[PDB]
């Protein structure tokens, strides 16, 4: 399962 | 870039159709549609991930539908509009499951008949002499009467420029007949300045009332002027000595 | 801006036996960026039905793919992997050695 | 409801700390939001909190407690400009948001020098029409709708004369019958 | 070595030719089990191991959504990182993102990690505390601040500690027949004469899973067979270490 919320750079 | 929504206000005859539009923030892939009524929170209608409509309210009416064809702008269509459909239609975009930022909304009033729609009559009332001598302060009052529906935005303008200081508009309009359900509305507002400022007769005071009424596409089959969206001012000048 | 050249390895799944079916594998690895072209050759001829693994990378951030095809080897037929990458001035060709 | 808020009016004197409080069901909720919504306007995002503790921005503090499953908003030096419905919004373990019903905040304005007075004003254009203005009363005064039907009376309203650091409450009344005495209208 | 659930995300800007390329691949241990490619017409997460072909639409809906969200956040990140480095619109650039959780012998959380790389070089790294980020560049410092102020680590920590572990457990079970079954190398040595003067010996290992292996005595990089197993050899006796055989075979 993937993390919903890829970090914002 | 914020979230755009048009129209801001919409009057439609019960039984007619309406179609609202939303433009989200450029880099936002999610678009949400919500409805809101007095003293409740936003209620979920549907949302889009780019072009894909991923969910709709279990309770959503067959009459309600939305599309986002190019994965950009989204439209929300209400068919055979009912009284109870009257509410605030909020659009919100987000970049994935990040913060939901809302547009300025589309407020829909659904009226029995368009002949019920009137624009405001506006008067400015000059400061009491009593008030000026007692307080060295001068309160202009503005009054907006006989408008339907409730959609109005009152502003004060002094020497061509809009004023915020010393201004105070009623929280919400009041019914000219609490009896009737289709009653017309009145709304008062106050501008207070120094007595010396009111007494300079070079000073121009304008109460401006912005009415949201019929669109140019609304058909009007009546003698009295088409109660379109329009401004109605009233004014006053300073009285010397 | 980091550029790395593919390491090519041409080889077969099972040990080569003439007449009997197998798979021919080209393993390009250690390359950056991701744009790469990979054909398998039957005597300098481009083989049509060729599949490839999904693009992934190693701890050094370098990319790796497996290009593979179902083939019956023979004592006569030669096979190779042709690989073009932004880093090479001309396509590199590696010949299949059934002892490697 | 997944998200709980006291909907009832929260009355607070200007300069007090307002405490807005919100409770959420899903112990694994991911992100927590405070929206400000003025009357007739759309919700504006004012605080975003994710981590146990406090986030500070101006006179605003967000407090998140994942153990008690409480999320709070504090408004320092509360001004009447802060009078608004404050909406609590929580995203659950799946990142699906819910908006609570909101809490209506009413910041009662600081009236230093009450001088309760009623006056009478005449229309710039027609001498024939008048309005009555009850002004300068204090933020505890209760304005009441009259029993003449043809007598209209508005709710109170605080203007702020910025330049002179003066604030005043105001309420209006009028009729079209012209038996209408200004001095009585307000009770 | 320990059980793991890892994903490898690649985004590639395509100046002129529209939206960037985006691919995510999921690995349990050394077995790939899912893929997302945004170049498909309607791009969806798809199974890439037979034990995932029995998952319901609920699962593929969700992973498709996560992947699409990721692809869009990565598009923005590439545009943002362009500004940080004052590079033009004309050139292609790469954003990569690896994240994974590992279990210990007890089947509990052991360690998690996340790393971003811009054009092949490390950019931003999650710290062992799973609470703070470490830049490499000055560019990555604005990212650290932005991530820190955003509580980005709170989200990644819950993923790594709870989600990544709960779902790793579900995958090890769904495909136990293949993932928990070990396959030790089949070893043999071959003689290759260079002349009458010199010869070359080659220690072969074939058909082994997982890919962790040591050949001791020219060392060739471990490579896939294409049936789930791996292959390696060394050349100039030969000692062969692999977690599938009780003692090293010589």
């Amino acid at each position: 399962r993937l993390p919903a919320k890829a970090p914002l750079l | 870039t914020g979230v755009s929504q048009n129209p801001r206000h919409k009057i439609t005859k019960r039984g007619q159709n309406v179609t609202f539009r939303c433009d989200p923030i450029s880099d936002h892939n999610r678009l949400y549609w919500y409805r809101q009524t007095l003293g409740q929170g936003p209620e979920f209608l549907t949302y889009f991930q780019s072009e894909a409509q991923l969910e709709k309210s279990r309770l959503l009416s067959d009459r309600f539908s939305a599309e986002r064809p190019k994965g950009s702008f989204s439209t929300l269509e209400i068919q055979r509009t009912e009284q109870g459909d009257s509410a605030m239609y909020l659009c919100a975009s987000s970049l994935g499951p990040n913060e939901q930022l809302f547009g300025p909304g589309t407020r829909l009033t659904v009226v029995e008949d368009l002949n019920k729609v009137f624009p405001p009559e506006v008067a400015v009332f000059e400061p009491s002499e009593a008030e000026i001598s007692h307080t060295q302060k001068a309160t202009l009052v503005c009054l907006a009467t006989g408008f339907y529906p409730d959609h109005v935005e009152l502003s004060w303008w002094v020497n061509g420029k809009e004023v915020h200081s010393g201004v105070c508009t009623d929280p919400q309009p009041l019914k000219e007949q609490p009896a009737l359900n289709d009653s017309r509305y009145a709304l008062s507002s106050r501008l207070r300045v120094s007595a010396t400022f009111w007494q300079d007769p070079r000073n121009h005071f304008r109460c401006q009332v912005q009415f949201y009424g019929l669109s140019e596409n609304d058909e009007w089959t009546q003698d009295r002027a088409k109660p379109v969206t329009q401004i109605v001012s009233a004014e006053a000048w300073g009285r010397a000595d | 801006m980091i550029q790395r050249t593919p390491k090519i390895q041409v080889y077969s799944r099972h040990p080569a036996e003439n007449g009997k079916s197998n798979f021919l594998n080209c393993y390009v690895s250690g390359f950056h960026p991701s744009d790469i072209e990979v054909d398998l050759l039957k005597n300098g001829e481009r083989i049509e039905k060729v599949e490839h693994s999904d693009l992934s990378f190693s701890k050094d951030w370098s990319f790796y793919l497996l290009y593979y095809t179902e083939f019956t080897p023979t004592e006569k037929d030669e096979y190779a992997c042709r690989v073009n990458h932004v880093t090479l001035s001309q396509p590199k060709i590696v010949k299949w050695d059934r002892d490697m | 409801k997944e998200v709980e808020q006291n909907s009832g009016p929260l009355s607070v004197p200007e300069g007090a700390i307002a405490s807005l409080n919100c409770t959420y069901s899903d112990r694994r909720s991911r992100s927590f939001f405070w929206y400000r919504q003025y009357s007739g306007k759309s919700p504006e995002l004012i605080m975003s909190i994710y981590s146990n503790g406090d986030k500070e921005d101006g006179r605003f503090t967000a407090q998140l407690n994942k153990a008690s499953q409480y999320v709070s908003l504090l408004i320092r030096d509360s001004q009447p400009s802060d009078s608004a419905t404050y909406l609590c919004a929580v995203m659950d373990r799946e990142y699906e948001i819910s908006f609570g019903s909101g809490t209506r905040l009413l910041v009662r304005p600081d009236i230093q020098n009450p001088d309760p007075a009623v006056y009478q004003l005449r229309d710039s254009k027609s001498s024939d029409k008048s309005v009555c203005l009850f002004t300068d009363f204090d933020s505890q005064t209760n304005v009441s709708q009259s029993k003449d039907s043809d007598v209209y009376i508005t709710d109170k309203c605080v203007l702020d004369m910025r330049s002179m650091d003066f604030k005043s409450n105001s309420a209006v009344a009028w009729s079209n019958k012209s038996d209408f005495a200004c001095a009585n209208a307000f009770n | 070595g320990s059980h793991s659930l890892k994903y490898f995300h690649t985004s590639v800007s395509r100046p002129g030719r529209g939206e960037p390329r985006f691919i995510s691949v999921g690995y349990v241990d050394d077995t790939q089990f899912v893929r997302f490619d945004n170049d498909a017409a309607s791009p969806r997460m798809v199974p890439r191991a037979p034990w995932m072909e029995q998952e319901g639409s609920e699962y593929w809906d969700r992973e498709t959504r996560s992947a699409r969200d990721t692809a869009q956040i990565f598009r923005v990140n590439l545009r943002t990182l362009r500004g940080y480095y004052n590079q033009s619109e004309a050139g292609s650039h790469t954003l990569q993102w690896m994240h994974g959780c590992e279990l210990g012998p007890d089947g509990r959380f052991l360690r998690g990690y996340e790393q971003f790389a811009y054009d092949g070089k490390d950019y931003l790294t999650l710290n062992e505390d799973l609470r703070s980020w470490t830049a490499v560049d000055t560019a990555a410092q604005i990212s650290e601040q932005k991530s820190n102020d955003a509580s980005e680590a709170e989200h990644q920590r819950a993923y790594l500690e709870d989600t990544c572990v709960e779902w790793l457990h579900k995958y090890l079970e769904k495909g136990k027949e293949t993932l928990l079954h070990l396959e030790p190398p089949k070893t043999h040595v071959t003689h290759h004469p260079i002349s009458d003067h010199e010869a070359t010996l080659r220690c072969w290992a074939l058909g082994f899973y997982p890919a962790e292996i040591t050949l001791t005595w020219e060392l060739v990089e471990t490579r896939p067979a294409g049936d789930g197993t791996f292959q390696k050899w060394a050349a100039v006796t030969c000692h062969v270490q692999h977690e599938g055989l009780p003692e090293p075979v010589t």
